[PDB]
RNA sequence: GAGACACGGUCCAGACUCCUACGGGAGGCAGCAGUGGGGAAUAUUGCACAAUGGGCGCAAGCCUGAUGCAGCCAUGCCGCGUGUAUGAAGAAGGCCUUCGGGUUGUAAAGUACUUUCAGCGGGGAGGAAGGGAGUAAAGUUAAUACCUUUGCUCAUUGACGUUACCCGCAGAAGAAGCACCGGCUAACUCCGUGCCAGCAGCCGCGGUAAUACGGAGGGUGCAAGCGUUAAUCGGAAUUACUG
């Protein structure tokens, strides 16, 4: 199982777009407003951040990342790239979990659990 | 001086011998390391300079310098020498090319890598 | 083939303003124009005779944005042409297409005008030209093609050009977005802070 | 014999021809006797694509020189157009 | 549309001592292996790479060494595996010198390597892993 | 043989390689490719006679590794690209610090734009002149045949080639390294090290505060290249004719 996740940080929060074999499979949103890369990557690394920034209607900022999750036989990995996926270059953030997953729904559960409490339930198309 | 003297004997030039005669106007030469050892420089320097004796493909047997820190050269190693004498070692006129043939590049070299055969550190 | 680094750093080193930014703000408002770049920027050592000619050559090379090989070829061409070699070199640099586009007004900077020329938005005598080093000739009409007349940055660059000084050897029409290169600029038409004798001397060492 | 043929002197994909009077045993771009004009096949308009010295050509034909096929076609052009 | 799948970059060096494979993963040297394949000529090298075998190896000549380098890129697309081999460097908008493909699907890099190793069956020693 | 004492002719001898029934025979890449070897080191056993040229032929045509092109290689020269404008919380982190700050630095981000080239799709010059079929007239001739000459018609002739070039599409995406920073010589500090390890074109540096060694931050010079080595002239008026 593989998922490609387009992640957009903006002043309104964090938008997750979930792709599956190149098809948009699910969407969700989180109230995570974090302008700086350091705060974004710290959130991405830690799965949480203590204090969110304040939403600004006047100024709209958009910062995009892509997480790619792969269910290898004895681990799951999630690499998130700034702007776009480049496989010959190194990942900006590296994460690994010692778990076996049967399907994409469990793989989402891992994703959901690292960012526990933030994302609403999936709207599926 | 006088032009009659010049008509009988023109002015002659200086046939300039090269300092690297065992290259025979080649940029590099290949040779096998007959012996690898260390020598002491001449005054006012003090060190143990790393040096080897090399038999070239043209039959010359010359002494070559090994620049950089650490090397993997043994007897029967096939190296490439380039030219350029070490000022303070008596009779050493050639430099071993690091990174070519048997000779490996220096370790942990981050600056002037291409002068020591070190690949760019990917990251 | 181009310089793709910080632009004000190149003018802090040269001490003066190279007009590498559009001029909306004062250059002093964006950098320390009086201080050279780097950690040891406050220190101002003495400059040798070699380093004075070099800095003068780097200044002109950076105003027009020309690398060393192509700039050395300008000197040979300027030295072969009849007349003042130091003035033939500034006339060759002023006849470049990406410089004519900037002086007319269609570009905010010379790097922006260079992108306009290379993206096939400029036509010389009714033909689309694509080379920034293309030499323009007297009585040549260079205009912006119809597909690009709608670009907002072309209009923004025309009002900035009003704040600058008008070049006399050109005649631009801000309505039709066309201009006429009528003659090569004399040395008096150019800046006076450029000492081109230093450049000629540097290329005879 | 002595011929009047074409020698290929241009660049790649942009040929340019010199009309020369040469001994036939020589190489095409090699030794010749006289140059009597040029032919530019990819010439632009308002440009002289062909120019032939018809007086020296008639001088060599009188002495027994043969004409190449492509040059025999150029002479008909330099005359019919004129 | 993205085409990001499992990928392996394999630097292959033929030399007088044999054939060295260095496997890179996100630009990180992930694994090493070696094969006793001594083939000096470019023609014989390309024939071996395409066919997966060669009948007669050249002689080892320690006094006259050489080094000839290629890069294989393996991609595990959803329905098929591809390998493209370039002489000395990746030129992706120009065609591969050697191009091989397999219908089977492997999900992970370990399955991808298995395809590579099975094509060159019997030649490469077991992986030294880092 | 007009022409050779003949690259892919003959004869003899010699060395080498091969075939043999052992008696005897065959061969010559310094043609184009290619192989082995030598070397620091130099490419594909590609396509086509479409063009130019050559041989033979009345011609059609046949032949042509000449030639025209294609492949490989940063080997050189030349052009272009790797974005443009904005942007001070002068962010974070790095480095330095007289602990005040400084610098990296408008640089990044963020914002607003552009799409050369590469990628995808569509269109599309020129290199082609001839030749062949027809007729018409003229020319000669007994002949309004035949032939030749000159016009006019009708079918065609491209290896390169998925040509150059042009239009459309999406998206800043697919695209920066190398040497140097004691003086000469453009560019300076911290740390590691301790006459060791090392550097070096020359002068020289290193024995505890190294701008010279090694790493880092900053900088300078070149740039799809950059360094090193070899080689020649220069500077060298240091063979001086000029001098
Ligand atoms: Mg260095
Ligand atoms: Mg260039
Ligand atoms: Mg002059
Ligand atoms: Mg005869
Ligand atoms: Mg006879
Ligand atoms: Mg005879
Ligand atoms: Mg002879
Ligand atoms: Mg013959
Ligand atoms: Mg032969
Ligand atoms: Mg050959
Ligand atoms: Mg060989
Ligand atoms: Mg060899
Ligand atoms: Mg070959
Ligand atoms: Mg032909
Ligand atoms: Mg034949
Ligand atoms: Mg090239
Ligand atoms: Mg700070
Ligand atoms: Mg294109
Ligand atoms: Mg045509
Ligand atoms: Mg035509
Ligand atoms: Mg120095
Ligand atoms: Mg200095
Ligand atoms: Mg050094
Ligand atoms: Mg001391
Ligand atoms: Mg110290
Ligand atoms: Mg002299």
């Amino acid at each position: 199982p593989t998922l490609h996740i387009l992640l957009q940080f903006n002043h309104r929060g964090l938008e997750a777009r979930i792709f599956r074999h190149g098809q948009l499979w699910a969407e969700t949103h989180a109230e995570v407003v974090l302008r700086s890369k350091t705060k974004q990557i710290s959130f991405l690394s830690n799965g949480s951040y203590p204090s969110m920034d304040a939403t600004t209607p006047l100024n709209p900022w958009k910062s995009t990342y892509q997480a790619v999750l792969r269910a290898e036989p004895h681990r799951v990995t999630m690499d998130v790239y700034h702007k776009r996926i480049r496989p010959f270059r190194l990942p900006l953030v590296q994460k690994e979990w010692r778990t076996c997953e049967e399907n994409v729904f469990g793989l989402y559960h891992v994703f959901e659990t690292h960012y526990a409490g933030y994302f609403s339930d999936l709207l599926i198309h | 001086a006088t032009v009659n003297q010049l008509v009988r004997k023109p002015r002659a030039r200086k046939v300039a011998k090269s300092n690297v005669p065992a290259l025979e106007a080649c940029p590099q030469k290949r040779g096998v390391c007959t012996r690898v050892y260390t020598t002491t420089p001449k005054k006012p320097n003090s060190a143990l300079r790393k040096v080897c004796r090399v038999r070239l493909t043209n039959g010359f047997e010359v002494t070559s310098y090994i620049g950089g820190e650490g090397h993997n050269l043994q007897e029967h190693s096939v190296i490439l020498i380039r030219g350029g004498r070490v000022k303070d070692l008596p009779g050493v006129r050639y430099h071993t090319v690091r990174g070519a043939l048997d000779c490996s590049g220096v370790k942990d070299r981050k600056q002037a890598r291409s002068k020591y055969g070190v690949k760019r550190p990917k990251a | 083939a181009r310089y793709l680094g910080p632009k004000l750093k190149l003018s802090r080193r040269e001490g003066t303003d190279l007009f590498l930014k559009s001029g909306v703000r004062a250059i002093d408002t964006k950098c320390k124009i009086e201080q050279a770049p780097g950690q040891h920027g406050a220190r101002k050592p003495r400059l040798s005779d070699y380093g004075v000619q070099l800095r003068e050559k780097q200044k002109v090379r950076r105003i027009y944005g020309v690398l060393e090989r192509q700039f050395r070829n300008y000197y040979k061409e300027a030295a072969r042409l009849k007349g003042n070699t130091g003035e033939n070199l500034l006339a060759l640099l002023e006849g470049r297409l990406d410089n004519v586009v900037y002086r007319m007004g269609f570009g905010a900077t010379r790097a922006e005008a260079r992108q306009l020329v290379s993206h096939k938005a400029i036509m010389v005598n009714g033909r689309v030209v694509n080379i920034a080093s293309y030499q323009v000739s007297p009585n040549d009409v260079v205009s912006i093609r119809e597909k690009a007349k709608k670009q907002s940055r072309v209009k923004a660059a025309l009002e900035l050009a009003e704040q600058r000084e008008k070049p006399t050897w050109l005649e631009v029409d801000a309505g039709k977005m066309e201009g006429t290169f009528k003659r090569k600029p004399e040395r008096s038409d150019l800046s006076a802070d450029i000492n081109e004798h230093l450049i000629v001397e540097l290329y005879s060492k | 014999m002595v011929t009047i043929r074409l020698a290929r002197h241009g660049a790649k994909k942009r040929p340019f021809y010199q009309v020369v009077v040469a001994d036939s045993r020589n190489a095409r771009n090699g030794r010749f006797i006289e140059r009597v004009g040029f032919f530019n096949p990819i010439a632009s308009e308002k440009e002289e694509g062909t120019r032939l010295d018809l007086d020296r050509i008639a001088h060599w034909v009188g002495q027994g020189a043969t004409i190449s096929d492509r040059v025999a076609a150029l002479i008909k052009e330099v005359n019919k157009a004129a």
